[PDB]
């Protein structure tokens, strides 16, 4: 389709400016982070998650904010 | 303006014990009602209607770069000089073209430029608002009495039969009476100030169409946009680009349409026509049908005296009964239509109900047609038409026994509970205690939780569910089914409610 | 926000000829929601076509609007001397609402030269202190004339006045009125006064004086 | 039989304030916009706004925006373009226009022309215009009617009480310092005139002024 | 953008045929299957740290497939 | 009725995202390099040295 | 040099000619003449008959739904021939020089 | 972007007379960095002032600069006769470098009208088919002055061509041409040309003319 799976990233020699670059690195992070945004009702919600469980302290957190980024868009 | 054929046609149980009703209703749903003394009766909304529509705001999705002005100063003079940021229709970027001795500049490898090209949108597209007090409701009602297949299908007949009706409620006016004529009149009670939230979106037009898109939402949309009426845009410069500086030159580049993207960016979106209006199709509307002049002609008429006929041949509905229409020969018209449900021909005893009520000949002309329906039992049945052999019957199946049926009933439940929210609780209509309650119950539960996490789509919540799932089977006792509670249901059933 | 222009801006036509009165969206795609209106001078303007694809009640199929989002067209493959009117199309995509510059329906004819008559000012107006040349130029067709006022040989622009009839509407000329009005001292201190008219008709200025001096 | 009748065309003067009715009629009033149209008096269709008619919240066009009231009365129909401190701009054929919205304005006011300036009521200055030895064309001697200096319009100017329409060109009232001038030119045979009588007959009701002012030969 | 970030979903009202219908309920799995798809050598590295960390069995599981979500929309 | 969507022309922009801007009008000019030649100074002199 | 193009895209087609071609419950798929010509392209479908509507059963239907395709506006690629490649160098020695 | 204005245009003046010159700084606060530039015609300029506040070393203490950065004045307490010239003011706080619209120093004297004198084209001119009316108004104070060309009545602005002297250098008044150039033709086919000059010392136009008619 033309909404994703773009060319990006060629990355065969091609050393010079793409033709999108800086919209890409915003890609992830935001939207994921608008719709999180959007549903701070969800991040209430969403990193209660991994502390619940296994008792392993750094790593309980390894579930939730990660999980966090899962959500939007799936 | 009938349930006649229609896809989602659901009778309605009369309980009796009041002539009025609250009732919840939809555009494409006709609502079929029955009780006692009450006639079978069609009610279904038209469409909704919003006459009078005005533009929240509009938006650029396709532009074109021009006027390309890049002004190049020399290394070290700083920040570059187009006077186009004097001009909104220009769109100016600083910047700087690397230097040799050789182009334009006595220095190496930095520079300055101011770049300018004019702005122009090649295409743009529009939100809309809706006023409620500019929404409509247009619910046809009708009422099943001496029918045929044209009349029954056709309004301006039954305008005239008086068994039809068509109206607008608005919060202004929220309730409307009518008579039925010779049934008598009925009233509908409705709150089109609850009905939809008209404020809940907008009416974004995206080509010649126009859709529903959440107000937040709407604006969340990226793209260059502009005042409702004119002219002065937000980040036009998002359809256009840039390019190196080789000496001077460098070319602002507007992307191309991005329609296609905006179809994209609707998927939750609806369908809605402008005409001198946006009329709606999906409805929701809280109405109070009162039947308290809602009567019954034809009790003294006699059971008709004559062979009768199939105008058309037994068939059901779909929606669980059988619909046939009687020509009848006899000219002892206006008479009683004697027809029964029975289960064996051996035996007399009416099983199954009449949908439509107190089946009538109108008149006396002889073969008037009349479009008449009852309901079957499940199992084999006899549609039965007549006294003695001048009687005819008909054979009927209906396998949909009861446990089955029950879960069309149960089941259909909560998926008339989910996803319509806490008005699912007007199915519970004549309510209180528990009905009254259980809106309670999801009343305010509702309005948070799965809100809460609501605006994920299909399996995303679904997934959090099936994420949510061994945190039944790994926890303590008496604590296993509290944050088991929210996994299945109201969440995997709006899930698994689209499976697909 | 959003622009039109609507050409011709007018057209001398047979009646029953087919002309196609374009029209087109300067912003965005108008898609749908452009209507054609006609205008009989006078009258509030008569909607013609909606979406501009698709005829009114009222309206009859002869007129045929099409084009599409940048471009429309109000075709009337049968004008007529009914269909005579000033013709509108209107982006309603986006308030705000606008019109393009319109279009006349002028039924064709044959090119007639104004018969122009040019008065001195009477009796009632040389006793008044005032005086206009007054000079009626009559039943030209085209409407596309020329006027000028030449006094002593030198020509004068000043106290000039024009009045003309639209397409005449038995014989669909023109007529016009040009009047030089004066004041009765620099009417008499100068003598010749001409009304010249250069009409399509003609390839000279058609000329018609008097000399104050002269009867 | 959807109508929108406006108030009726009426004169005014700079500084004042004029607020046009437009009833609506044949539908439903609230389920539909209400749209203003300005006609000025020699240029198109120039959009004023709308109004809500459900809500009675009015939008105008930038140009439109603060000198004009959209407002309407629910029960009887009746939108109203209402302009504050009038302005000879202010004069033109004014429209409300029923929305069908996107799909444009259906029906139209029958349409109010504002005349907004300051003179006074003037009777015309009617000359009968005789033709000179130029103005002889063929049979026909082009004959004429000078009115000069009225207001307001109109005048109204036949030819022996109308009997001669036929070689009559009555040209269009144009102003002169706010009053008016139309030039009438009959084109009679010189056979008759001046041998029968040939009089332009200017009826100026506004000022109450019928003007019978015949043709003889200078 | 264009993409990404649709109305979808209304969920208001509408028993009813939405505009874009069918996309919405495929987006997710595909295009995060076709890109993982596209690329096999990512997928099998997600399953490693599942096991390598938490060490409780059932929840180990929740790693992987988890992630190999998060690198479709990162 | 059918219905077709929108020009996806910008959303093949937007398919673009590391694209190479390329000129093909009989023939493609393509930018970024990449060859490996082997100079030879044989034949190369220095001019001046007297 | 001369670059081959392996095929063509449409990016904007039309919806053109909408056919659609009906028939009763249970009488089954509709056909069309339009799926003869792959210019047209068909959907079946249904769409419930009471008997309002045309047909003796209740709550089925048949239609063949069809356009015409047409490609309005459509994109393309192009294979570059590997012996078309060219590299155009411009190579330089430093002698006396100027600016210009 | 920074705008000067200095005024006056021009002053007429006793020499030793104080006349100030104004000047004020649009934008900012120019602070110091402003000037004064004597350019007398066709020289190039010459600094008088510096920093507003400050004489160059050649321009004498006559000239002083004053006024602190929205505005300022160019003073000579004794203005002379060798101070009979163009002066400009310059903000030079920023670039760009801008000029004010200069004062020019005029001497004073007393008002002196114009000696006008209307020649026909020579009959070396006419010879040509080309005809140039002349009319030379001359040593006029000050140079406040207009010319009308009046033809058989009818002034006519056309083929009008004015040349003037500047300040006189003995008088100090002005003296002017007025050229009405015409085609022989319409030169032949009117009569009276008629150059009339309104001048300040003159409450009317002086009027000189020739009929060709007359010799």
């Amino acid at each position: 389709s033309v909404s994703v799976q773009t060319h990006g990233e060629s990355s065969l020699v091609n050393k010079t400016e793409t033709w999108l670059d800086s919209t890409k690195a915003t890609r992830y992070l935001m939207k994921t982070e608008n719709w999180i945004i959007r549903n701070p009702g969800y991040a209430f919600l969403a990193a209660v998650l991994g502390w619940m469980l296994g008792s392993n302290n750094g790593q309980r957190v390894v579930f939730t904010i990660l999980l966090l980024l899962v959500a939007p868009a799936y | 303006f009938n349930c006649l054929g229609m896809g989602n046609r659901d009778f309605i149980e009369g309980a009796s014990g009041a002539t009025w009703v609250d009732l919840v209703l939809e555009g494409d749903s006709c609502l079929t009602i029955m009780a006692n003394d009450k006639p079978t009766l069609d009610v279904r909304m038209i469409n909704i209607e919003a006459s009078q529509l005005a533009e929240v705001r509009s938006y650029c999705y396709h532009a074109s770069v021009t006027d390309i002005s890049t002004v190049a100063r020399c290394p070290m003079t700083g920040e570059a000089h187009n006077e186009k940021r004097a001009d909104s229709s220009y769109v100016c970027k600083q910047g700087f073209t690397d230097r040799g001795w050789g182009n334009g500049c006595g220095l190496f490898g930095k520079g300055s430029i101011d770049t300018c090209a004019k702005f122009s949108c090649t295409s743009k597209a529009i939100g809309r608002t809706i006023q409620p007090e500019n929404i409509k409701y247009e619910v046809g009602i009708f009422v099943h009495g001496t029918t045929t297949s044209e009349n029954h299908g056709n309004y301006s007949a039954q305008v005239g039969a008086s068994q039809a009706a068509k109206f607008t409620v608005t919060p202004n006016a929220p309730s409307i009476t009518l008579k039925l004529g010779d049934y008598g009149e009925v009233t509908l009670d409705c709150e089109p100030r609850s009905g939809l939230n008209t404020e809940a979106f907008y009416v974004m037009t995206v080509g010649s169409k126009s859709f529903l898109v959440h107000r937040e939402w709407f604006h969340d949309l990226a793209l260059p946009w502009t005042p409702p009426s004119s002219t002065a845009w937000r980040n036009r410069e998002l359809l256009m680009e840039f390019e190196e500086a080789h000496a001077t030159k460098q070319s602002v580049v507007a992307l191309g349409s991005q329609e296609g993207g905006l179809h994209q960016a609707l998927a939750g979106a609806i369908v809605v026509e402008y005409s001198s209006s946006v009329k709606l199709t999906s409805g929701h509307l809280k109405c109070r049908l009162k039947m308290d002049k809602l009567a019954l002609k034809g009790t003294t008429y006699g059971m008709c005296t004559g062979k009768f006929s199939f105008a058309k041949n037994p068939a059901d509905t779909g929606h669980g009964t059988v619909v046939i229409e009687l020509s009848y020969s006899g000219s002892d018209g206006p008479c009683k239509i004697p027809i029964v449900s029975v289960a064996s021909l051996n035996d007399m005893t009416p099983v199954g109900r009449l949908v439509t009520v107190n089946p009538f000949v109108a008149t006396s002309s002889a073969n008037s047609k009349v479009l008449v329906e009852m309901e079957p039992p499940f199992g084999d049945s006899y549609i039965v038409v007549g006294r003695g052999d001048k009687q005819i019957n008909h054979h009927w199946h209906k396998a949909g026994s009861t446990l089955g049926k029950a879960f069309l009933t149960t089941l259909k439940g909560a998926q008339r509970l989910a996803a319509l929210g806490d008005t699912a609780w007007d199915f519970g209509s004549i309510g209180g205690v528990f009905n009254s309650i259980g809106k309670a119950v999801h009343q305010v539960f509702g309005g948070a939780f799965r809100t809460l996490f609501g605006g994920m789509s299909w399996i995303t919540q679904g997934l959090m569910g099936a994420l949510l799932l061994w945190m039944g089977v790994n926890a303590r006792d008496r604590s296993i089914a509290l944050a088991f509670l929210a996994t299945g249901g109201v969440l995997l059933f709006l899930a698994t409610n689209v499976h697909a | 926000d959003i622009v039109l222009t609507q050409s011709p801006a007018s057209l001398a036509v047979s009646l029953g000829q087919r002309a196609t009165i374009s029209c087109r969206a300067s912003q965005s795609v108008s898609t749908s929601y452009m209507h054609w209106y006609q205008q009989k001078p006078g009258q509030p303007p008569r909607l013609l076509i909606y979406l501009v694809s698709n005829l009114e009640s009222g309206v009859p199929s002869r007129f045929s609007g099409s084009g599409s989002g940048t471009d429309f067209t109000l075709n009337i493959h049968p004008v007529e001397a009914e269909d005579e009117a000033t013709y509108y199309c209107q982006h309603i995509r986006e308030l705000t609402r606008s019109e393009a510059g319109p279009s006349w329906l002028e039924i064709k004819r044959a090119d007639a030269a104004p018969t122009v008559s040019i008065f001195p000012p009477s009796s009632e107006q040389l006793t008044s202190g005032g005086a206009s040349v007054v000079c009626f130029l009559n039943n030209f067709y085209p409407k596309d004339i020329n006027v000028k006022w030449k006094i002593d040989g030198s020509e004068r622009q000043n106290g000039v006045l024009n009045s003309w009839t639209d397409q005449d509407s038995k014989d669909s000329t023109y007529s016009m009125s040009s009047t030089l009005t004066l004041t009765k001292d620099e009417y008499e201190r100068h003598n010749s006064y001409t009304c010249e008219a250069t009409h399509k008709t003609s390839t000279s200025p058609i000329v018609k004086s008097f000399n104050r001096n002269e009867c | 039989q959807v109508q929108l009748m406006e108030s009726g065309p009426e004169l005014k003067k700079p500084g004042e304030t004029v607020k046009i009715s437009c009833k609506a009629s044949g539908y439903t009033f609230t389920d539909y916009s209400m749209h203003w149209v300005k006609q000025a008096p020699g240029k198109g269709l120039k959009w004023m706004g709308w109004i809500n008619t459900g809500t009675g919240e009015p939008t105008f066009a930038a140009d439109f925006k603060g000198r004009f009231a959209f407002s309407l009365e629910t029960s009887a129909s009746t939108a109203y373009l209402q302009i504050n401190n009038l302005k000879n701009e202010d004069t033109a054929s004014y429209f409300c226009a029923r929305g069908v919205g996107l799909y444009g304005v259906d029906y139209w006011g029958q349409g109010t022309s504002v005349t907004v300036s300051s003179p006074k009521t003037t009777p015309p200055s009617v000359y009968p215009l005789a033709p000179v030895c130029g103005d002889t064309t063929g049979s026909m001697v082009t004959l004429g009617c000078l009115v000069k200096g009225y207001f307001p319009e109109p005048v109204t100017v036949t030819w022996n009480s109308g009997s001669l329409s036929s070689g009559v060109h009555t040209f269009p009232a144009v102003l002169q310092s706010d009053l008016y001038t139309l030039s009438s030119s009959v084109t009679v045979p010189s056979s008759t005139w001046p041998s029968e009588t040939v009089t332009c007959n200017v009826a100026h009701p506004a000022s109450s002024t019928k003007v019978d002012k015949k043709i003889v030969p200078r």
